[PDB]
């Protein structure tokens, strides 16, 4: 029953700084400690630093030394973790975690892992993506759908209610330099003799409220 | 420690030989 | 309860930095590993366990942590132990030990007394959980114990058989007496605020004095034996000193003196604490060599003939460095949760 | 000190093969080694903890071998279930560093992909803004060429490739080589193509026209 969540993700602009949010639950957070690591995309996992929440003693790594801020109120029952001067290499998925509940020593391995925080750090200020189709013109036809400059992540990518999803994949979405994302959206039917069955692709970028859903035919 | 000799030698001031660890000491 | 004592190989962890080429440091680059920045020490639930500083192997594993940095790090240019002798090199560096954690592998957690006044034998309520030692500076000392932990409420006295007098008497003090020791032929010297000295030496005395059944105790000098053992040995930034104390142990005064001036000399043949042996070390440059110790309790040996009179006469002990370890290890103990 | 370095970063392994992930070290912590894996887009969980004691509610195919300063985890009867990335970490003391990291592949024979050209569609040329999809399909291994040739000639970047996580039932990967240009720059040429390689001869797929 022992919870560590996180929050929702960040946009920040170069050096403006983000305070990330964990709270515990069914435990004593007074007593165990709490870790911060991240993940940048392409990345592996890098811990950044420990916190003892009965008394906030905090320790970091040389490499994060001085931007990282790890602080908390019991009252709260929730831990943060600020990283001021803010930089684009600093935009991944960072995460709070906590080790076995016992009394006992030498149990410091994470046991407990939030669900995780987007940090994207860049100045796009939100932009909706515009649907264009993807039809061409011979073993099993493809098309789909492309949606292009948006930001930021996540986009989400339904084919027809849910239902079209054999042989189907939306694609890990691009950074191109405008610093807008497009991802790719791929569906295949079976050779080209069944390319009959309606298509209209549903597009759902949450901070931009937009669905708008467009026809793929040629 | 060598203590037969310790002993050896704490005999000439009339005492015990004992070994203090790599180390003779008389009593 | 769901632990169980056992033996294992504990892990070290200094401080040193690799900037230093002072052997210690050289030493505590590999074979041990960082500090902890956020120890645990758990407080276990409100038991009592039962230790034994007198067969802990803690000790006989930092007897041969410390055998291995002096054999490595102070290498005689000879080495004659019974059986053969090794013929090597001697280079000139400096010897300021670093305080030294020692911590159990996986499974296995240190069992710590926080009783006040703890005698390191049976009864242990206040017991606790930790990962590592603390602080302990691995310093070669005889007869005086140097630059170590002092007790916190009243004097402690211990040892395995106290009537016995074969078992090696530890004095663990509750206050720090500063000592002196300088090279400036090779002859040095020491001085001692013996104001304090002898003041805090009448409390090592009443307090003796009371495991004895209130009986006359008097100090004498060492009865005799190999030089390191009559005169207080040690190792100054890199020489071997042997200051006579006496004038320490003169019984008496407990408005007689004020300063203190043991002797003192320099030996380059000495009688090795490793093994049964000895081996020539190298001569000093003028350094002006100088070590300022706190000197922290005593190695002391009753002598034969207790029910016979109404006093007690004790000396300056030591030769066994295992009971330098025992004095500050004299807490933890290794325990197996697995 | 303490030097943490996990053997390879990708391995192949069939599906019911042994694979052993080692991590190695600079000097001993005392066996406080942790093993954690990463499920593509999941949180990660512990594995192994304490070198070799296995976490409960965990398959008994991870076995943590190894100690002191040559640790391994061992998978025996591989599973697609079991791919992710594997990292090990120590626990003793913060610094608690993991590993550089592991992930796992699947073998699979050596498919050949099916390239489709996604010519620029109607409202795709009224802002100044054309992308034009290359799309490589079902393929394996990862090693895949994607050569632009707007003219007959070469366009080195301005392309982008964005794959997607191996599918767990064919074993085979899928492409999306981007391309954006401007209306100028994509109305001053009119023969783009989509050359591609993996195993065969070649696949280049061309459009003329608007
Ligand atoms: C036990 O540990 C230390 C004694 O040094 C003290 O701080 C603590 O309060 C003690 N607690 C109990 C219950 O004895
Ligand atoms: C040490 O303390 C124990 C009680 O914890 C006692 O039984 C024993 O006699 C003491 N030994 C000495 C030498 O004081
Ligand atoms: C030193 O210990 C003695 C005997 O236990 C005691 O009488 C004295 O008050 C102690 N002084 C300090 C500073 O601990
Ligand atoms: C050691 O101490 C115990 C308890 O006082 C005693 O019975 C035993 O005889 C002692 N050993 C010697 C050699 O006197
Ligand atoms: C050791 O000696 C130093 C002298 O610089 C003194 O400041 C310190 O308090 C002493 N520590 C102990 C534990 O006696
Ligand atoms: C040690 O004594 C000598 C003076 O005889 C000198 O080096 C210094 O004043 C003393 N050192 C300390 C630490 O007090
Ligand atoms: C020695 O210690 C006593 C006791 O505090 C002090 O009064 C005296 O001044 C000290 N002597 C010197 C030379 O500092
Ligand atoms: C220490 O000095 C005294 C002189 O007060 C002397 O009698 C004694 O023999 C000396 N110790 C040694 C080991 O020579
Ligand atoms: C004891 O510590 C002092 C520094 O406080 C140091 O100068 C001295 O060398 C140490 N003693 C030994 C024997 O190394």
């Amino acid at each position: 029953q022992v919870q560590l969540v996180q929050s929702g993700a960040e946009v920040k602009k170069p050096g403006a700084s983000v305070k990330l949010s964990c709270k515990a639950s069914g435990y004593t957070f007074t007593s165990y400690d709490i870790n911060w690591v991240r993940q940048a995309p392409g990345q592996g996992l890098e811990w950044m630093g420990w916190m003892n929440p009965k008394t906030g003693n905090t320790g970091y790594a040389q490499k994060f030394q001085g931007r990282v801020t790890m602080t908390r109120d019991t009252s709260t029952s929730t831990a943060y973790m600020e990283l001021s001067s803010l930089r684009s290499e600093d935009t991944a998925v960072y995460y709070c975690a906590t080790y076995r509940i016992i009394a006992a020593v030498g149990y410091r391995y994470f046991q407990y892992w939030g669900q995780g925080a987007l940090v994207t750090v860049s100045s796009a200020s939100t932009k909706g993506p515009s649907v264009f189709p993807l039809a061409p013109s011979e073993s099993t036809a493809a098309l789909g759908c492309l949606v292009k400059d948006y930001f930021p992540e996540p986009v989400t990518v339904s084919w027809n209610s849910g239902s079209l999803t054999s042989g189907v994949h939306t694609f890990p979405a691009v950074l191109q330099s405008s610093g807008l994302y497009s991802l790719s959206s791929v569906v295949t039917v079976p050779s080209s003799s069944l390319g009959t069955q309606t298509y209209v692709c549903n597009v759902n970028h949450k901070p931009s409220n937009t669905k708008v859903d467009k026809r793929v035919e040629i | 420690x060598n203590l037969h000799f310790c002993q050896l030698r704490c005999k000439s001031l009339g005492l015990l030989g004992r070994c203090a660890x790599t180390y003779c000491a008389c009593v | 309860p769901v632990w169980k004592d056992a033996d294992t190989t504990l892990f070290c962890a200094s401080d040193a930095k690799a900037h230093e080429t002072e052997v210690h440091n050289v030493w505590a680059t590999h074979a041990c590993v960082p500090t902890d920045p956020n120890p645990q020490e758990i407080h276990l639930e409100n038991v009592t366990e039962n230790f034994n500083m007198w067969k802990n192997n803690m000790v006989e594993q930092m007897q041969e942590d410390v055998i291995s940095l002096w054999d490595q790090s102070l290498q005689p240019c000879v080495k004659l132990t019974g059986g053969s002798v090794i013929k090597q090199a001697c280079p000139k560096i400096s010897f300021d030990p670093i305080p030294i954690h020692y911590c159990t592998p996986a499974g296995y957690v240190i069992l710590k007394c926080n009783d006040k006044n703890f005698n390191g034998t049976g009864p242990c309520k206040n017991v606790s959980s930790v990962q590592c030692t603390h602080g302990i500076k691995p310093v070669v000392s005889t007869q005086l114990l140097l630059n170590g932990s002092l007790a916190e409420e009243e004097i402690i006295i211990r040892s395995e058989n106290l009537t016995n007098n074969a078992k090696t008497i530890i004095v663990h003090l509750n206050k720090s007496v500063e000592i002196n020791c300088t090279r400036p032929i090779r002859k040095a010297y020491c001085e001692i605020n013996g104001t304090k000295w002898n003041k805090v030496l009448k409390q090592v005395t009443e307090k003796l004095k009371e495991h004895f059944n209130n009986k006359t105790i008097i100090f004498q000098p060492p009865s005799g034996g190999d030089l390191e053992i009559t005169m207080h040995s040690f190792n100054c930034r890199g020489e071997f000193f042997y200051c006579n104390t006496t004038q320490l142990f003169n019984n008496t005064c407990i408005g007689c003196n004020g300063t203190i001036t043991l002797p003192c000399k320099i030996k380059q043949i000495i009688n090795m604490w490793q093994g049964t042996g000895q081996a020539m070390y190298a001569p000093p440059i003028d350094g002006k060599i100088n070590c300022v110790s706190n000197i922290t309790g005593i190695l002391l040996t009753r002598d034969g003939g207790a029910n016979n009179t109404s006093n007690e006469t004790f000396r300056p002990g030591g030769g066994n460095i295992k009971d330098n370890w025992r004095s500050e290890l004299y807490k933890y103990k290794v325990v197996q949760i697995e | 000190a303490i030097q943490m370095t996990q053997s390879p970063s990708s391995l192949s392994a069939s599906v019911g093969d042994k694979v052993t992930i080692t991590c190695r070290a600079s000097q001993g912590f005392g066996n406080y080694l942790a093993w954690y894996q990463q499920k593509p887009g999941k949180v990660p969980k512990l594995l192994i903890y304490a070198a070799t004691t296995l976490q409960s509610e965990v398959p008994s195919r991870f076995s943590g071998s190894g100690s002191g300063t040559d640790f391994t985890l061992t998978i025996s009867s591989l599973q697609p279930e079991d791919v992710a990335t594997y990292y090990c970490q120590k626990y003793n003391s913060a610094p608690f560093t993991f590993g550089q990291g592991t992930r796992l592949e699947i073998k699979r024979a050596v498919a050949a992909p099916s390239v489709f050209i996604f010519p620029p569609s109607e409202d795709q040329v009224k802002s100044g803004t054309v992308s034009v999809v290359c799309l490589l399909n079902n393929f394996y291994p990862r090693e895949a060429s994607v050569k632009w040739k707007v003219d007959g000639v070469l366009k080195t970047g301005n392309s982008q490739e964005s794959v997607t996580e191996q599918d767990s039932k064919d074993n085979t990967y899928s492409l999306s080589s981007t391309l954006t240009l401007s209306n100028t720059d994509y109305q001053s040429h009119n023969v783009y193509a989509c050359e591609v390689t993996h195993q065969g001869l070649s696949s280049p797929v061309t459009k003329s026209f608007n």
